[PDB]
């Protein structure tokens, strides 16, 4: 607010309180994994090259 | 007596029980 010099400023609360709502939104995507290279990867074997 | 070969080659891990193995596995849920 601005200091007046004319007119008698009437008083004003200095701070107001607004609400606003939410918007919700789910995004997803699927993705797929062998069986076999998922063994490969949990059974540790190293024997050959 | 004839001396055929003990395995099924040197390329793979060996035991032939490989059967067994993973079925038990699904149950549950050197060269």
């Amino acid at each position: 607010r601005v200091a007046s010099g004319a007119g008698l400023p009437t008083s004003r609360q200095t701070t107001i309180m607004v609400t606003k709502y939410s918007e919700k939104s789910p995004i997803t995507i699927p993705f797929e994994l062998s069986a076999a290279c998922l063994t490969y990867l949990r059974e540790t074997f190293e024997g050959t090259i | 007596t004839v001396s055929a070969p003990a395995t099924y080659g040197n390329f793979v891990l060996s035991p032939e029980n490989a059967v067994t193995a993973i079925s038990y596995h699904s149950i549950l849920a050197d060269s």
